[PDB]
RNA sequence: GAUGGGGAAGCUCCGUUUCAAAGGCCUGAUUUUAUGCAGGCCACCAUCGAAAGGGAAUCCGGUUAAGAUUCCGGAACCUGG
RNA sequence: GCUUGUGACGGCCCGUGAAAAUCCACAGGAAGGAAUAGUUUUCAUGCCAGGUCGUACUGAUAACCGCAGCAGGUCUCCAAG
């Protein structure tokens, strides 16, 4: 009956990324000594991709098809579960406690989550994850 | 015991003709104008005041940056936090329910 | 009508190829808890703003007027 | 082909706002039109 | 102690406008200063502002009403008979 | 004689109506095509006083179906409609307390209030607080309805005339004695000058047909036919029968 | 009787009142059931409806107000939602 | 209180968005020249009416026989570009 | 303590106690944009201009109105022991 796991999809509630779309990668349920309480680290996606019809040329689709992530500890009570899901194995090594507190390894880390959610985009699939929500 | 005058030509007790008892650097008590008093800017759904908003007289706005005039947030400047974790919880769960209708 | 702390911003003021005047002021007060020393002001007129550099160290105030320079028009008291 | 969706909309009341129809059955025409049509009539 | 015997809150009338007159507005005036349980949040918060305008001090609801109370004994009828009205039309 | 009272105030001078703090004209939606086919949702934003009358108002504000905007409308709010309510307008919308629907789309004994006399002029009908419109009957060769008003009249209406169901807000003000002059001073100074009123019987022969004589006292009879003009129109006028 | 199986778990089993413990119980799937006051907020009802749809969790709609489910469970205030932890000697899961 | 309109033998009367074809700023198009000419946007549709209502922005010191929050000295601020 | 400003509250209404110009924020994503290079004049500094009319004095038992240097009449701010 335990559903905050590894690959969890769910929805920022507070903190300048409300209302913006984000997968679990590692939850930790009894806190720590920083942050004393149920959080998880999170990757998400700050600047949706653009709708791209069949209109737009070579060079207006691969501008209109970027995005831009963000990593984040959250509180889960500033989170919104949902039912979706979302592999995260090709960048869970990347993104843990030690990434942050460190300003050079928290760009190295978002550039390698850009990448994967750029090829995940391409080839259309979870396409509920990059559909901005509206509110 | 020194007495103060108005330093314009209305002579009544108007919300535009307020003055303050100041002392000035020669030494005598000088009546002041001041402008009336700014209303924090208040939310769009609640109406309470906006935290993090500067409060002034409403040109006084166009002179000021626009850190002074939001919030790092959706509706930042416009709808509190609160009302704007409503819009977003309700958003989501409305349209979950809407998928269950169409099956 | 503002106040400078920083030495060496104080001295990219002084060549900012608008000031044209300067000024410094000689004040005799008294210290926390002992006798009256020496405060001097070193003031730079701007354009739009006037700065005010305040210096409570005699040693160190002579060097800075030594180290104005030539060009910028200095008046005493 | 992969990055496009097909996303129709819905037209009935109460839904997305109506889009733009040929109202010439509708317009109001000048004073002088609508004699001259009626003088027919 | 107990104040009054039988005014009540028409004290502040004095000895005018005769003791018929004053004994109807009593009735009113308590009516209408009460305060009265909120049907959306459950609390005891409910006080009117003009006529026919009742404001829950929680949960910021407003609902038209009676001119001194919440609710009349026509418009409570009113509702049975559109509730019983109404289940004669789907079923 | 001099021109009388009643007939000073055709002239509309110092008798025209106080409408400076006036919320706005309480009307429905203008019938359109969402209307007379199927429905459409409104929300209600706001309960608010209005100078003047009795019942409250409330803002109910629906979407433009041509454009992309927000349409605002002002309605005489019914018992039990509050704020953050869904309103339901149209042919097609459910029998409950605020909803607008045509009279035929409604049951016998069905309660309504703000009605129209005819189809589209945004109501006429059982607009002052705490009344009501009873419909009785239809008839659906010809297309009318038969309705109860207010006053106990009896009225056929056409069934594509519109009606909110419920009854007005604000029942049970006139049950409260005014108590005093202040009161009814303050009352009248929102709607217009007609407060306070003298007596004919006080006044002298050129001021009213009532004036004049030793003692205080009509005269001639005070039932008038409907067939006088101006001037003369004072008392009771067509009157089919007087006494308690 | 929902009052007198309500009644005697209180006795004897584990329960949690009020909207913050509760959600915090669903998230950590220590419930087993959730009974909703009938004048709740439909917002928040539908947000612990969803809450234990991804938990897995059953779901009870109390006939009666915050201030009826507080008296239920012997508690002189109000009580929007109830969070049942495990039952004691009370048949409420089975029935 | 004009216009569009309707009254009145007429001086003029009614009416103020009214049964009216009621109007112009963001540009793109052009390097023959200055704006003709492509979309779309917006339909609100004269004007007058407050030296106490609303309202962009200044202070101190000094100075005359008589002027100053207006002049002088010093120190600021707003708007447009 | 006096005068005045202001804040959080409370009482009262069948009385619930202006409008517009104007300024700002948000939603939205049309366009414009980087590698030998560009955008920001909502960050800082620097440059130029700010027209027209009123402005003296009385403001009252002598400068206003009452035939007048008339015991009448005429709106308001500051307020020591
Ligand atoms: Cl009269
Ligand atoms: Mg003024
Ligand atoms: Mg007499
Ligand atoms: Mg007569
Ligand atoms: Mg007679
Ligand atoms: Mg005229
Ligand atoms: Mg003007
Ligand atoms: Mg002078
Ligand atoms: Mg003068
Ligand atoms: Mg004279
Ligand atoms: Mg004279
Ligand atoms: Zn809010
Ligand atoms: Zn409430």
């Amino acid at each position: 009956a335990k559903f905050l796991k590894a690959g969890k999809v769910a929805v920022v509630v507070r903190g300048r990324y409300a209302g913006k779309k984000v997968v679990i990668v590692k939850p930790h349920d009894e806190g720590s000594k920083s942050h004393p309480f149920g959080h998880a680290l999170v990757a998400g996606i700050e600047r949706y991709p653009l709708k791209v019809t069949k209109k737009h040329g070579a060079k207006k689709v691969a501008k209109r098809t970027k995005i831009k992530p963000f990593i984040k500890v959250v509180n889960y009570n500033h989170l919104l579960p949902t039912r979706y899901t979302l592999d995260v194995e090709a960048f869970k090594s990347v993104v843990s406690t030690e990434t942050f507190e460190q300003p050079s390894q928290r760009e190295e880390a978002k550039k390698v989550v850009k990448k994967a959610f750029e090829e995940r985009h391409q080839a259309g699939k979870n396409q509920w994850f990059f559909s901005k929500l509206r509110f | 015991a020194q007495r103060v005058t108005f330093r314009r030509r209305n002579p009544y007790n108007t919300r535009s003709n307020k003055i303050k008892v100041v002392k000035t650097p020669g030494g005598i008590l000088r009546a002041q104008h001041v402008k009336k008093l700014a209303t924090r800017p208040k939310c769009g759904d609640c109406g309470s005041a906006l935290q993090g908003i500067s409060t002034l007289r409403p040109r006084q706005y166009a002179t000021v940056s626009k850190t002074h005039k939001t919030v790092s947030r959706a509706y930042g400047g416009s709808r509190c936090a609160n009302c704007v974790k409503e819009r977003i919880i309700r958003a989501f769960l409305i349209e979950e329910q809407k998928i269950v209708k169409k099956v | 009508a503002r106040e400078i702390t920083d030495i060496k911003q104080f001295l990219e003021l002084t060549r900012r190829a608008d000031v044209k005047t300067a000024t410094v002021k000689i004040n005799k007060k008294l210290n926390k808890a002992g006798k009256p020393f020496r405060q001097t002001k070193f003031k730079v007129r701007g354009s739009s703003s006037l700065y005010t550099l305040v210096i409570n160290d005699a040693g160190k105030a002579k060097k800075l007027i030594q180290s104005l320079p030539p060009t910028l028009k200095v008046n005493r008291l | 082909n992969p990055l496009t969706h097909s996303t129709p909309k819905n037209f009935g009341i109460g839904q997305a706002v109506q889009p733009k129809r040929n109202l010439s059955r509708y317009v109001k025409w000048p004073e002088y039109v609508r004699v001259q049509r009626q003088k027919k009539i | 102690a107990k104040r009054t015997k039988k005014v009540g809150i028409t004290g502040k009338y004095g000895v005018r406008y005769g003791s018929s007159l004053r004994r109807q507005v009593k009735k009113l005036e308590i009516q209408q200063h009460a305060r009265y349980d909120c049907s959306f949040c459950g609390k005891k918060t409910v006080k009117r502002g003009a006529a026919g305008i009742w404001t829950c001090s929680c949960c910021k609801k407003t609902v038209a009403g009676g001119a001194y109370t919440v609710s009349t004994a026509a418009a409570a009828t009113v509702r049975s008979t559109i509730r019983r009205l109404r289940e004669m039309v789907e079923a | 004689g001099r021109v009388i009272r009643n007939q000073r105030k055709g002239a509309g001078s110092i008798f025209t109506s106080h409408t400076r703090l006036r919320q706005g004209a309480a009307k429905l939606r203008t019938l359109d095509y969402a209307e007379r086919h199927g429905y459409i949702r409104g929300i209600v934003k706001q309960i608010v006083h209005d100078s003047g009358r009795g019942a409250p108002l409330a803002k109910v504000v629906f979407r433009d179906p041509y454009k992309y905007r927000l349409r605002e409308e002002i309605f005489i709010a019914n018992e039990g409609v509050h704020t953050g309510q869904f309103i339901y307008a149209g042919k097609k919308a459910s029998l409950n307390v605020g909803n607008v629907l045509p009279l035929g789309s409604v049951p016998e004994g069905t309660i309504v209030s703000n009605v129209e006399e005819k189809p589209g002029d945004r109501g006429a009908l059982a607009r002052a607080s705490g009344n009501y419109v009873i419909i009785i009957g239809h008839n659906p060769d010809e297309n009318k309805t038969r309705v109860r008003l207010p006053s106990g009249a009896k009225k056929v209406i056409s069934s594509d005339a519109r009606g909110v169901i419920g009854v007005i807000a604000g029942g049970g003000r006139v049950d409260k004695p005014l108590l005093k002059a202040g009161r009814a001073f303050h009352k009248y100074r929102l709607k217009r000058n007609s407060w306070p009123k003298t007596r004919g019987v006080a006044m002298n022969p050129v001021d009213h047909p009532h004036g004049g004589g030793n003692h205080q006292h009509i005269g001639k009879a005070s039932t008038i036919s409907r067939g006088a003009v101006s001037g003369q129109k004072a008392g009771l006028i067509a009157a089919r029968r007087t006494g308690l | 009787s929902i009052n007198q199986k309500l009644a005697l778990v209180i006795k004897s089993g584990k329960y949690t009142l009020g909207y913050k413990s509760t959600v915090k119980s669903l998230r950590q799937g220590k419930s087993k059931l959730i009974i909703i006051a009938a004048n709740t907020p439909v917002l928040r009802k539908s947000e612990l409806e969803y809450y234990a749809m991804l938990s897995k969790t059953k779901v009870y709609y109390f006939q009666g107000g915050n201030n009826e489910l507080g008296t239920a469970v012997g508690k002189l205030f109000r009580v929007g939602v109830v969070s049942i932890l495990e039952a004691g000697d009370s048949d409420i899961l089975t029935t």
